[PDB]
Order: C-alpha cells, then structure tokens, then sequence
C-alpha cells in the first residue's frame, strides 16, 4: 500500500 | 582530535489536520544552518555566509521539485501514513499510588499517584479526599517522554492523614472509556 | 514554530573522518524508525510499526549519499573549520514505578550530545552490564545538537546499585549518573 | 447546637464564546440538591425526595420565564458585561528564581522560579540550562488561585550546579508581548 | 461539567437561627462582588470593578427573601432535619515571595466550611491582630460546602511568627495553621 | 449602561 516518503536532500554545486 | 560534520533536516508542520502545511528544510555544517527552504517563504535562502551563493543554485536547480515535496512528502505522509498509525496510537496508562515516606504518624506526608506508559500525551490527573477535589497540595512533574512512544507523569499530594480518610487519584485520558480511579487508605 | 503535529522526514547526518552517517524519520518528536546502512533496511522503533505501511530503505541511502557530498564541499568552503565538541548531559529515571522483583527499565537520557558520536553504557554495582540494553539512534535537538536514550531492562533489588556511563570527546573524564531505589 | 441551611445556585456555562450556553440552577437544603434546572434538559427536575413534587410546581409556575433567563441573564451578562471586564483583565506576572538551600557545594539542589500575580491563568513556564530546555527535574505546584483575581505558581528545578552554568526561567503568558526570562548563575 | 467560562449569577444562601444570608456573583471562579444586606448596596472584590457596569442590589434582596421562604418550607418538609457541621481545613501561604521588609499579604485558605458561619482571625506572635485584614464572602464548593480567604497585609520580619485561627461549630477546639519565613 | 442580571430564585409552594 501507501509508503512513507522522505524529503529529498539536494546536492550542492560540484 | 579533528572532526567535521554536516546535517540535513527536513521538517513538515501541520496545524488543524492538513488544512495548513508548512515545509522547512535546513542544510547544516557542524551547527551552522547556512541554507534553508520555507513554504511560507517560497524559495531557498542563505541563512549565513557559507550559503550565500548556495541559494541561487538550489532554486535554479531544485526550486520547482522542492516546492512540490510539500505534497508528495508532507501532505502525503500525514494523510496517507500518519492517520492510520501515529495519530491513531492509543496507549492506556498505569496508575499507582505511593507514599513519600514509610507510614504516617499524622504528619505532613505526600502521596504519589503514578500515571505511566501512556500515549498520546493528553491527560488529566487529579486527587480527591473522600470524593472531594483536593484543590491545594497537588503538584506534578513536567510530563516526561520515555522515547519509546509513551509518557509518564507523577502527581504528588501534600497531606496529613487521619483515619477513615480516603484519597483517590482520578485519571482521565483519551485511550480510556471510563476514568481509572485508584484509592488509598491509612489502614 | 507552532503546529499541531511535526514530522521530520529524512533527517540525515554525516561526518568524517570515520564516514559515519545516519538517516531517520521522527513524528511528533519520536523515532519512527531509522535506516541500517549496512544491512540496508528499514529499522523501526517499535515492532507494531511498519507491519503494513513500509519505507523504501534506498530512499535513505540516497540522502546519506547526497550528504557525503554536501559534507566535503562544505568542509573545504568553510576553510577546513572543525566542529566544537559539547558536554553531553545525562539523567536517569525508571520507565515505571519502582517495585522490587517487578520488571522495569532503567533509562538514561543523554542530551546536548555533539558531535553525534558518544558511548553510553550501563553499570550495576560498579560493574558493567550487557543485554536488557537498547539504544535510540542519535536524535536531533533544535540547536542542532543531539540526544539519545539507553534503556536497561532489569529488576529492582533491595541491595543493587546502577550507574549510566557516558563517554564523549566532550568530557575529559567520563560522566556517571547514579541511581538506585530508595 | 441546632442549625438549618438552604442554598440557591444559578450557574451559566459558556463554550466558545456564547456559541454554546448552558444554564443550571440547583435548589439545596443543607447539602442536598433536591430540585434542578438544566438548559440541555429543558424543565425543572427532582434530584432527591424533597424535590419530588417541587418539580411539577416550578414548571407549571416558572418554566417559561426560567427557559428565558438563559438569555436575559446568561447570554446577556457574558456578551454585555463579561467581555468588557472579566474577559478583558490582563495581569502581567512576576518572575523570581530562588534557591532551595543556601549556596551549592555542587550537590543536588533546586531552583524555584516563582511566577506570581498573573491573570488569566493560562501560562507556560520552562527552565533552561544554557539555552537548553531542561526536560527532566522540573515539577510545578498545581497552580494557585489567590482569590484577589490573581494566580501564582512555582516551578522547581532539581539540578547540580557546576561553574559558568546558566539557568534561565522562560515565562510565557497572554499578558506579555515578549516572554520574561530570568537568569541565575553559580557565582 | 465542561466549559470555557463559568459564571455564578445570584448564588444565594440563607440559614437560621440567626437569619443569616448571603448573595453573590462569581465569574470563572472569582468573587465578582457580593451584596451588603444591611447598607443594601453592591460591594465588589476590586475597586477597578463596578466603575462602569453596575448591579441593582435590590435583585439580591429578592433572592435572599425568596430563600428565607424556601428555607422554612424545606426545614419542615425535611422533618426539622439539621445540617451536619463539617471540619473546615485551612492552609496558609504568601501572595508574593518572602522578602524581609518587602510588603506582602498572608493568605489563609479555608475550605470545607459549612454551615456557612465561621470565624477566621489572624495572629502574630501568639497575639491577635486587626487591619491589613480582608475577608472574602463565603464561596461555593461543588459539594455545596464553603471556602473563604483571609488576607493579612504585613511585612516579613526575621523574628515575627503568624498563625491563622479558625473557629467553627465543626471543631471542638480551634484550628491553627502556623506560618513563618524560613 | 448595561447592568448585570441575576438569575431569579424561585419560591417554593406555600
Ligand atoms: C480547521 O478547518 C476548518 C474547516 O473544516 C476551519 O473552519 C477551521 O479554521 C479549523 N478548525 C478546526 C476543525 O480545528
Ligand atoms: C577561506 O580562506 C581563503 C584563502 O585564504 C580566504 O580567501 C577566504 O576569505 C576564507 N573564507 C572563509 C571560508 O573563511
Ligand atoms: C566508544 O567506544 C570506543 C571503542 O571501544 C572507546 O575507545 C571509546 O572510549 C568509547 N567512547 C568514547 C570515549 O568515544
Ligand atoms: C466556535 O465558533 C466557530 C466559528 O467559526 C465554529 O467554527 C465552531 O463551531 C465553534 N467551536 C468552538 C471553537 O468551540
Ligand atoms: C417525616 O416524619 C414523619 C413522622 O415522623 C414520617 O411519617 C415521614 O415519613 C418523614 N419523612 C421525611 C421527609 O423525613
Ligand atoms: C465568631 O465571632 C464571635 C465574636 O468574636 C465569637 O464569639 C465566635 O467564637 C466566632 N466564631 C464562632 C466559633 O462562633
């Protein structure tokens, strides 16, 4: 069924 | 010893169910939050220096997606996962009355109602002296969070016992239909 | 900030040397679960939990990854500026009332931890003990510090004495919270 | 010594402003409530024996008028008198921190934040250890009602003082724009 | 009963022999004001009060009267059944913190009064004292008993000791709550 | 202006 979502950790500039 | 740490926090705030959701994400170096995203705001922002240009990049790159996690993540989770679990959890408490110090001469003593292992934390405790609401003498600890998804709390009672007296610890909580009462006598 | 409920979804932490990371989800302040980076799975706080609505463990590995990244980048950018240790503060108390012979759990609440690397251990009669011991993942504190909890399931004893041993780079010599039944 | 007493209580209950008003009157002999009127109910009722026929009479006689006091008296009063007074009153508090026992060796001591003379009674107090929320060790008295239209309350803190340590007593209340903070040091 | 606010409007009491009555109005548990049956006027708890919205004192006289009536009627009907005296229980405490030389008010909280005829007096150093003394009208307790509060405005003294004397038919020999500064 | 009202205490049958 429904699953828990986790906020996306966005990468910084390389 | 040399050490370096970085953290990332993603927080979802809800008021009155989901009819008001706020989302905040923080990017932290050691203990310095440099960048941040807030629904109320709308775009990523620099909080300190390290985040000066980091902001400008995250918007160009993630802004859209991010602004969207407010649903795919916040609203979703709450409505889809929290209602059936967390917000449903209902742990009944445990009540027990204890005595400050071994037997009573007829001196100033204190009874310790002990409300334990409950959940959520909305609860009402109160003492009684022969059906009478003990207005004064009561004092309690600032509710404690056990960390295993349960709380506890102690409600003391400064009193002088006579004989034939009855002290009752009325305990009300959402998990219970009828309130638990626990009596105590100076036998 | 004000709100009726608050969920921490994806709270990720990484640090080096050591390449030590953490990914967890908390609701209304409690550890829903965490993610075991090795065995790579979803590990809850309570059994009764994910027995229906699960979480794709990969999703975490993906934030730890991002963080490893963001970590480096920032280290450099900050001019290899090191994090400052702190003095963890522990406190001990029982899950339920104290009754001899009656099971119960001893609890050590260590707050102000940071860096998120500490060593908590229990002690009965000045001797170390093992099992009946559970530990919560590091937990975030508003001021980006940490708190954790150690539970020692045991049984009261008229004699017996227990102590919560707390070690951290933030303490010259170990801290010891004592506790015993009146 | 011989003595006889009779009481009459007229009580008006309001939830969410006046968007829910209940009216209860009780007629009492000594400590026995024999007759009673409840809005929710509708008519006068016998609670004990002495009231058995008292009921039948009060309805045939007053019921109409009585059912009308719920406005002339309850709704009126609140809306017309309480809003400009009772409900408007705002007594800021007083915050002071005291020490359980003369100086500290570095032993188990207790700090007593003293919040006094406030009103209404909605209030939030909390200790801090160097900006850190003190979770455990806190405990407070069951809020005291001075009778002069002011409340007080004491919040104690079990703690072991070292040096350079700061203990603050955060106090929030409707009367205050900004929270009072009171610091204390082991000088 | 649950509610956000609760007003007691016209709470009337009468008893005999003695022909002693009382008429008062309380809001959210506090004495708005009472009615002086003699000087026949509205007497408040605070000055700042009725300085705008007043109350027609007569309306009180009208419930006392009704009550005198309803009283007799019930006395007889109950078979001249007497009211059982009770053991008032007093407690003492300071309005504000204790500071030598700093004014303050001593408060005697007497509960479980009934019948509604008692005599509370203060006492410093085992001697009786007058003035700096205020008394609240009898106040209703759920179980139709009573509570009142005596206030003693004074000044702390390193030496000085005070006591709150409580007399009632519900007590063989007077009750005395002692109090002094630590 | 407005004045406080007091609930009427009703007499018993004579
Ligand atoms: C929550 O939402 C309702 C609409 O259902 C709204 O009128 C109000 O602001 C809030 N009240 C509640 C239900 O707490
Ligand atoms: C970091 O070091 C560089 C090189 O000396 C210097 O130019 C810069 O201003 C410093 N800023 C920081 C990140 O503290
Ligand atoms: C953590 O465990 C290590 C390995 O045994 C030990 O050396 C250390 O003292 C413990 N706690 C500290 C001080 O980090
Ligand atoms: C109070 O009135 C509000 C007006 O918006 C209404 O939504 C609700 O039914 C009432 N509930 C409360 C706050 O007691
Ligand atoms: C009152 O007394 C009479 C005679 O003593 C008796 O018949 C009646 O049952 C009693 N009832 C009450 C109200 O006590
Ligand atoms: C009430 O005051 C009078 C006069 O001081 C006194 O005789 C009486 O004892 C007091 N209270 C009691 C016990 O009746």
């Amino acid at each position: 069924a429904m699953k828990r979502h986790g906020l996306d950790n966005y990468r910084g500039y390389s | 010893e040399r050490h370096f740490v970085h953290q990332f926090k993603g927080e979802c705030y809800f008021t009155n169910g989901t009819q008001r959701i706020r989302l905040v994400t923080r990017y932290i170096y050691n203990r310095e939050e440099y960048l941040r995203f807030d629904s109320d705001v709308g775009e990523y922002r620099a909080v300190t220096e390290l985040g000066r240009h980091s902001a400008e990049y995250y918007n160009k790159q993630y802004l859209e997606r991010t602004r969207a996690e407010l649903d795919t993540a916040c609203r979703h989770n709450y409505e889809e996962t929290e209602v059936p679990t967390s917000l449903r959890r209902l742990e009944q408490p445990n009540v027990a009355i204890s005595l400050s110090r071994t037997e009573a001469l007829n001196h100033h003593n204190t009874l310790v109602c002990s409300v334990t292992d409950f959940y959520p934390a909305k609860i009402k405790v109160r003492w009684f002296r022969n059906g009478q609401e003990e207005t004064v003498g009561v004092s309690s600890t600032q509710l404690i969070r056990n960390g295993d998804w349960t709380f506890q709390v102690l409600v003391m009672l400064e009193m002088t016992p006579h004989q034939g007296e009855v002290y009752t610890c009325h305990v009300e909580h959402p998990s219970l239909k009828s309130p638990i009462t626990v009596e105590w006598r100076a036998q | 900030i004000e709100a009726d409920h608050v969920g921490f979804y994806g709270t990720t932490v990484y640090q080096s040397p050591g390449d030590i990371g953490q990914y967890t989800h908390e609701f209304d302040g409690d550890e829903l679960f965490y993610v075991d980076l090795d065995k790579k799975k979803t590990v809850w706080r309570l059994p009764e939990f994910g027995q229906l609505i699960l979480f794709e463990p990969q999703g975490g590995l993906q934030n730890i990854a991002a963080e490893k990244h963001n970590l480096g980048i920032l280290t450099k950018r900050s001019n290899f500026t090191p994090a400052t240790n702190e003095a963890p503060q522990a406190t001990v108390f029982p899950k339920s009332p104290v009754l001899l012979g009656q099971p119960n759990t001893l609890i050590c609440f260590v707050d102000n931890i940071f860096p998120p690397v500490i060593n908590i251990t229990w002690l009965r009669n000045s001797k170390s003990v093992t099992d009946g011991v559970y530990e919560t993942s590091f937990l975030v504190n508003r001021d980006h510090s940490f708190h954790k909890l150690s539970y020692l399931t045991f049984i009261p004893s008229d004699d017996d004495i227990y102590d919560c041993k707390v070690e951290h780079w933030g303490l010259e010599e170990p801290v010891l919270k004592h506790w015993e039944p009146e």
